């Protein structure tokens, strides 16, 4: 279901604007600045050791937001190239489902409130496992397996 | 003068201990700031 | 003059390490959506008033 809050930067999506409650989280690991100038006046904050950048909604676009989110039980979730099976605390995909140019994409959840962003992955030999940032109820952290590429 | 010239910057008064008060005081403020950084350096490099 | 240059530079570097410690602590509590820095740590890193 792609019926969510939306953004783009220098034509690339460049990580989705996670209007998760009162926020404008913008996962731009790579080049881009605001094409979707409907809220251009961002008070940008960043910390590159968790790759992400962020700001706050004033009121103008608050009707575009989702409610808050952090839960991650075992099972499977959904992303822009199909299903993503999640077990042993990590997301996994069909080998080759992701590629360069998949530069920041959500895992949009099964019940209508976002979790995580994908940034890359490793080939296991026949499985593929993702490199990801995730919300831990408090803090934010990175998951990354042995030998992983980034996109 | 029937005596050796002073060390001019070496031999201050016994009551110069103001220099140990300020250098100890600022040295401890630096050590506390260094500890406060070493603590959150160690948490932000143990949260991956 | 050289002693007051080093001693004024030391309260500079001490506030500099306190600033680095504020930023490298608070950023992973400030980025996360729908989240807050916990009450005690909000006081220790000098934001707002009381338990607000």
């Amino acid at each position: 279901n792609d019926c969510i809050f939306e953004v783009k930067h220098e034509g690339k999506v460049t990580g989705y604007a996670c209007l998760v409650g009162d926020k404008v989280m913008k996962p731009a690991h790579v080049k881009g600045t605001i094409d979707n100038a409907d809220l251009a006046k961002l008070a940008f904050k960043r910390s590159s050791k968790y790759d992400l950048e962020c700001a706050q909604i004033p009121v103008h676009m608050k009707s575009d937001a989702s409610k808050f989110t952090h839960e991650k039980p075992e099972g499977y979730y959904n992303w822009h190239h199909g299903a993503v099976q999640y077990s042993g605390g990590r997301f996994t995909i069909p080998t080759g489902a992701g590629k360069p140019g998949d530069s920041g994409r959500p895992i949009f959840d099964n019940k209508g409130r976002v979790v995580a962003i994908v940034l890359g992955g490793a080939n296991e030999g026949a499985r593929t496992a993702l490199s990801v940032v995730t919300w831990n109820k408090d803090i934010v952290t990175k998951i990354t397996p042995e030998g992983a590429e980034e996109w | 003068a029937s005596h050796t010239t002073l060390g001019v910057q070496d031999i201050s008064v016994t009551a110069m201990s103001w220099v140990q008060k300020i250098t100890g005081g600022v040295g401890l403020v630096v050590a506390v700031a260094a500890l406060i950084l070493i603590v959150v350096l160690c948490v932000s490099f143990s949260r991956h | 003059s050289v002693a007051s240059f080093v001693l004024l530079s030391m309260v500079g570097v001490a506030v500099g390490m306190c600033m680095c410690a504020r930023r490298r602590c608070i950023t992973p509590y400030e980025l996360t959506p729908g989240a807050t820095v916990p009450f005690l740590l909000s006081l220790i890193c000098c934001i707002r008033t009381a338990k607000a």
